[PDB]
């Protein structure tokens, strides 16, 4: 939440659900993470 | 060098050589005296200025007054139908029929879409419609977006079906109707008669985006004219999609604004301020939408929202007063996202009346609390709306439409009055036309007050087009001069009919585009604004015209006479001559009739032949078999009658005109008989004098061509060899040289185009020509103009024969008023004859026009066609520069210095002709050169519109409209 908050505004019309907008979703998010589960996604939303 | 009595004696040498050419081979006065010689085979008949202006604005006015007629009938019918309607839901056991337009014309297509049935039309082909129609029912359309089938789109196909009969009894009242059209406000449109859509759905790669509620007539008939405000968050949590959308959203808001409305656009973040450098209500016309759209696609989201702020700047700016408003509808519209603070205080304070509405917009998809802003539009009764994508941005901009017809519906019988919209181009490629407007009201149970809802919104509105050319048709010229003519005006300065006005749209700024962000497959929109056209942007802008312009605009009736600067047919002169305006109201609408006389065109001449041999002679005269003997022959294509069509082919339309008036009689049961006989009559005249006259000399040593054009339609070139190399337009009321000759009282000499494909500078020859003037009982009449083209070469030799071959010393040319070369003396600038002076030689050009022999002003020309950028063809604005003579003074004298150098120049101006002889050192002498003096359109983007809003034109608003009615509900959003 502290990194990536309210960053992912990207003008595109593409919408990325795995944010870190509010805590429900950073939890869910970083457990995304954990999973391994399509993370390199993750990592590529906080890069851009 | 040479003194000025040398100079004086030889430009008077060359000025009488010139002359005598052209008057002893034209044959200006065999001409006159051939005119004066008969004075019975025709009648000279006033043009009275004030009764013919009545007439045409009685005309206009029982024109316009018929089609309202239609309308009332319409709106009527429409409203008594749908009161009856059942509003059943399962239609899949009556099917609807109706023919939906857009769709193929195969008879395979088997469509078979449940609960609606297709019809197949004829389509014969039509006049007055360039397409094929049928009369028989009436087509539909439909938007793409919009699916047909559904229970409301069903339910709408089941009551209309009613109005064909009523379209249908119109047209055979008057058979004249062009399109009539009923727009729902689910979308639907059902016109009459039955034609093809323009741009069906996807048969190819292109598709259409054609919704009847955003069209300019149905807005203007569905609501007053506003005071909109648009509110812009840009505070930081707009970053990213949603500050893209509410961009997108406020181009397409923007979008439905007629020059009726005025408009203003503010942002906010902790801070208010506008947008643009307008800084109050402005007039919202094409040119300050424009400039508000581009501002708008310039905002950053960054700060914190304060929506106090924004709130008090925007009722501060509509609380104005000191400016042009249209006073009716005053209203806020906010693009936001969500918040917290609903300002009560705010709202109290400024509007505790409710003397505003807010329409408030919910951009984007984010988690943000949306009470506040709902609170907020229902509150100060107005809307709520919500813009989650693209997809929902031309729909949801435009409902706001619906609670502003509140008010218009409430007001009952008071509301249904006929509006006429500004000259557009018809979507289905008639031409420019303007459409007049009434709204059907919802009565259901109205005998009984059960609902009442509903009804509080409109069904649609009804539209009639008339065409431009329905109106010029009670607009005569041919009587007139070449140059007289009729223009009609707004009350809004916007011109309904003038000849400046043309089919293509007008052009804003310079046309930008970006080749490599543009896939080949989208089918992006082409254009969809009206084609207003301000009176001084039609015409050379002067003190006394705005005047004029002022006085008619609101409804007086008047005459005036005065000096004016006249720009020629091609842009390139400009001729001073007198005229006179007589302007008359007409009086069932708001629009004001003017009619341009000049001087000597207050007498006409009407032929009074009525021997049926010498009609037959005239007849036979122009007939093709002797245009070895009398000359090649060129007919304006004028409707002599309705059976024989121009068809831009002079010599198959000359041979249908033969045939025409010599296989059956020129009784002309049907057909306009003075404009043949007057066409008969000018050609029996140039014949007699070509026969009597020219063909004496067939070869003459200078002349390459003779040729005579008179008006009734009648044009001769002596020499069939240079028939072909006539390139004037066949009409003599569009020939340049024709209306030149006719303002000026000496020879006009005509510079060839330069850079132009074909025979031009030295097979062709320079055009000098002159206007013949006749006196019958002491009244002035200039019925023909005579000229000759004379050789080039020949010329020089007249030239040289100081001042000689190649000189390397002395450089002598002479140019017409408006800096173009027609004489050179180095062979250099020879080959490059028709060029603009200051091409050749600026320095020169530019001192000239600084001693103020040769004066110059620039206008704008908002129709052209412009090549786009890198920041087909496109449209914008080209600035246009004309030069012309300021003094009568002769010679002028003195010395231009460019660098430490001295070249001694004097010019001279030769007597009873447009020329001057100007000599000068060689180039060679001082090698300097600043920058060319540029006279040819160049691609422009001025004036600057945010300062022509501080002090902007007379405009007179509508009167009366609707707006905060008690009985409102107001009770939605
Ligand atoms: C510039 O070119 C002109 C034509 O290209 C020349 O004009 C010709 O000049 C002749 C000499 O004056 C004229 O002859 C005269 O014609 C009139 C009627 O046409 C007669 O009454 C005169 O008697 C006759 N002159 C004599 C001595 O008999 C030509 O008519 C005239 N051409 C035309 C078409 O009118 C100029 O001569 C030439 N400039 C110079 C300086 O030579
Ligand atoms: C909208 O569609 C409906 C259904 O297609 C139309 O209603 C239909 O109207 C016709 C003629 O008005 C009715 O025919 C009548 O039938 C009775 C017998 O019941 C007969 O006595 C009459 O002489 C006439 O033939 C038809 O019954 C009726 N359909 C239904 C289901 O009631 C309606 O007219 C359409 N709307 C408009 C504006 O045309
Ligand atoms: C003009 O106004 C009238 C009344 O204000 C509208 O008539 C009403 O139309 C609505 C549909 O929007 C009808 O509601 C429907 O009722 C049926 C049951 O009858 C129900 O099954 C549907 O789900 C829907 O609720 C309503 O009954 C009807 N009222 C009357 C008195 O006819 C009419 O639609 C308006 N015209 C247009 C073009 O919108
Ligand atoms: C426009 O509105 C402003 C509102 O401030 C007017 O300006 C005031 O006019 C009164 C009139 O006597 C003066 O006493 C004030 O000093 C003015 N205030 C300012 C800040 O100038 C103004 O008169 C209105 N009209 C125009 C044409 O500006
Ligand atoms: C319709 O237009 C005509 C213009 O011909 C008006 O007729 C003139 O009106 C003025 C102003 O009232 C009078 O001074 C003239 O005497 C009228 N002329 C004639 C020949 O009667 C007429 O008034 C207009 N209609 C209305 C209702 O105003
Ligand atoms: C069109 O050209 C005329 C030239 O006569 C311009 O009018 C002159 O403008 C200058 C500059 O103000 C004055 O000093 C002259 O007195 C004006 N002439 C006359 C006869 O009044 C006019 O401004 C030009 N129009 C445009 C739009 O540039
Ligand atoms: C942030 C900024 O500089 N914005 C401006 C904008 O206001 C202006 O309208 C535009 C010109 O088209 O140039 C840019
Ligand atoms: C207007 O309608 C009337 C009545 O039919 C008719 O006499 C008149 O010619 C019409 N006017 C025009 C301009 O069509
Ligand atoms: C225009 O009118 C004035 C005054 O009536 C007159 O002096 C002038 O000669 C006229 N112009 C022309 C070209 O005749
Ligand atoms: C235009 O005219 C110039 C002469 O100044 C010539 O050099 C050039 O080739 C011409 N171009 C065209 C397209 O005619
Ligand atoms: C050119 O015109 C300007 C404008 O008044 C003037 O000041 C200047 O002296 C002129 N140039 C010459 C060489 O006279
Ligand atoms: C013509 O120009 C001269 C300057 O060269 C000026 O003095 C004169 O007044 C002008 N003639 C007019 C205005 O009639
Ligand atoms: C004009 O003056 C400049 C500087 O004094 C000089 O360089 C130039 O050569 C002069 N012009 C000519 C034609 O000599
Ligand atoms: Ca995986
Ligand atoms: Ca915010």
């Amino acid at each position: 939440m502290q990194l990536f908050g309210g960053r992912y505004d990207f003008e595109d019309t593409e919408v990325r659900r795995s944010n870190f907008d509010n805590f429900p979703q950073a939890l869910i998010s970083v457990f995304q993470v954990l999973t391994g589960e399509d993370w390199n996604s993750v990592m590529y939303n906080g890069i851009m | 060098f040479p003194s000025a009595v040398t100079i004086k004696s030889w430009v008077d040498k060359m000025q009488e050589d010139l002359v005598t050419l052209a008057k002893t081979a034209s044959g200006v006065h065999q001409l006159v005296d051939i005119y004066e010689k008969y004075q019975d085979l025709y009648t000279v008949e006033p043009n009275n200025a004030r009764q013919l202006v009545e007439i045409a604005a009685r005309d206009i006015e029982k024109l316009l007054s018929n089609r309202s007629k239609a309308l009332v009938r319409l709106a009527l019918e429409a409203e008594k139908v749908q009161a009856a309607h059942q509003w059943r839901e399962d239609f899949a056991s009556n099917e609807v029929v109706y023919y939906n337009a857009k769709d193929d014309l195969d008879p395979e297509k088997n469509d078979s879409e449940p609960g609606s049935q297709r019809i197949k039309p004829v389509f014969i082909d039509d006049a007055n419609f360039r397409r094929q129609v049928s009369y028989q029912h009436a087509a539909v359309h439909i938007p793409t977006d919009i699916y047909e089938g559904s229970t409301i789109v069903l339910n709408e196909l089941n009551w209309t079906s009613a109005l064909d009969d009523v379209f249908k009894k119109n047209r055979e009242e008057d058979p004249s109707l062009l399109w009539q059209v009923f727009g729902s406000a689910t979308g639907l449109a059902r016109y009459y008669p039955a034609s093809p859509w323009v741009d069906n759905s996807r048969t190819p790669n292109k598709i259409d985006l054609y919704d009847v509620r955003r069209r300019p007539w149905y807005i203007q008939g569905a609501a007053s004219p506003k005071d909109m405000l648009i509110l812009v968050d840009v505070s930081g949590s707009v970053s990213g999609l949603t500050l893209k959308l509410i961009r997108t959203s406020v181009s397409e808001m923007l979008e439905t604004l007629s020059d009726d409305d005025f408009v203003n656009v503010a942002s906010f973040n902790s801070n208010a301020q506008d947008v643009s450098c307008f800084q109050h209500l402005v007039q919202a016309n094409v040119r300050n939408k424009k400039v508000l759209k581009d501002a708008v696609n310039n905002i950053t989201a960054k700060g914190i929202t304060d929506y106090k702020k924004g709130f008090s700047f925007a009722f501060e700016q509509l609380l104005n007063y000191n400016v042009s408003r249209a006073n009716c509808n005053k209203i806020i519209m906010l693009f936001t996202d969500g918040g917290e603070e609903r300002a009560q205080e705010i709202f109290a304070k400024y509007n505790k009346d409710k003397k505003v509405r807010v329409f408030t917009f919910s951009v984007g998809q984010h988690n943000y609390d949306r009470g506040p802003i709902q609170w907020m539009a229902c509150e100060n009764k107005g809307y709520y709306y919500e813009i989650p994508s693209i997809g929902a941005i031309r729909i949801n901009t435009q409902e706001y439409l619906d609670v502003l017809g509140r008010p218009m519906v409430l007001a009952g019988d008071k509301a249904k009055q006929v509006q006429w919209t500004n000259v557009y181009l018809d979507a289905l490629e008639l031409g420019l036309v303007i459409t007049g407007t009434l709204p059907v009201f919802n009565i259901t149970g109205q005998f009984e007050n059960k609902t009442n809802l509903k009804n509080q919104l409109i069904l649609g509105v009804m539209g009639v087009d008339v065409s431009l050319e329905d109106i010029k048709r009670l607009t005569p010229r041919f009587t007139l001069c070449p140059n007289g003519y009729y223009f009609a005006i707004d009350p809004n300065g916007y011109v309904l009919l003038h000849p400046n006005l043309q089919p293509k749209p007008i052009g804003v700024g310079i046309p930008t585009i970006n080749l490599r962000k543009r896939r080949p497959n989208v089918q992006n929109p082409k254009s969809q604004e009206p084609v207003t056209l301000d009176f001084l942007d039609a015409e050379l802008e002067n003190d006394i015209k705005v005047e004029i312009r002022n006085k008619m605009i609101d409804g007086e009736s008047g005459e005036k006479t005065f000096r004016t600067l006249v720009k020629s047919q091609d842009e390139r002169y400009i001729d001073k001559g007198n005229r006179t305006y007589t302007w008359t109201p007409v009086n069932g609408t708001d629009y004001s009739l003017a009619l341009v006389l000049p001087t000597y065109s207050f007498y006409y001449i009407k032929a009074k032949i009525e021997e049926t041999i010498t009609q037959a002679r005239y007849s036979e005269t122009l007939k093709p078999d002797n245009f070895e003997e009398s000359g090649y022959t060129f007919l304006a294509p004028r409707d002599y009658c309705s059976d024989l069509k121009p068809s831009d082919n002079n010599t198959e339309f000359l041979l249908n005109f033969n045939e025409f008036i010599d296989r059956k009689t020129p009784n002309n049961p049907s057909c306009n008989t003075d404009l043949i006989n007057r066409v008969l009559l000018d050609a029996g005249f140039t014949n007699e004098l070509v026969q009597n006259y020219w063909s004496k000399q067939k070869n003459i040593k200078g002349v390459k061509a003779r040729f005579v054009v008179t008006d009734g339609g009648i044009t001769r070139v002596y020499p069939k060899e240079a028939g072909e190399n006539w390139q004037e337009n066949p009409e003599t009321y569009e020939d340049s040289f024709y209306k030149r000759s006719l303002d000026n009282d000496n020879y006009v000499f005509t510079a060839p185009y330069f850079n132009k494909s074909g025979p031009g500078a030295y097979e062709s020859g320079i055009m000098v020509s002159k206007a013949v003037e006749i006196y019958i009982q002491g009244k002035l009449l200039k019925p023909a103009v005579v000229g000759i083209k004379i050789d080039v070469n020949s010329w020089i030799e007249n030239f040289t024969k100081d001042c000689k071959r190649n000189s390397d010393v002395m450089d002598c040319v002479i140019l017409d008023d408006g800096g173009f070369l027609l004489m050179a003396n180095h062979d250099d600038y020879t080959n490059q004859i028709g060029r603009f002076f200051g091409e050749i030689d600026p320095s020169l050009m530019r001192h000239l026009v600084n001693i103020s022999v040769y004066a110059f002003n620039k206008s704008y020309d908002y129709q052209s066609v412009c090549e786009p950028g890198a920041a087909s063809k496109q449209s914008c604005i080209t600035e246009q520069t004309q030069y012309f003579f300021d003094n009568d003074s002769k010679s002028f004298s003195g010395v231009l210095d460019c660098g430490n150098c001295s070249r001694i120049f004097h010019v001279e101006k030769l007597m009873n002709t447009n020329l001057i002889f100007i000599m000068v050192e060689s180039k060679g002498t001082c090698p300097c050169d600043t920058r060319l003096l540029i006279q040819a359109e160049q691609t422009s983007d001025g004036p600057d519109p945010c300062d022509m809003v501080k002090q902007p034109r007379y405009r007179k608003g509508p009167d009366v409209c609707f707006d905060n009615n008690v009985l409102e509900d107001y009770t939605d959003c």
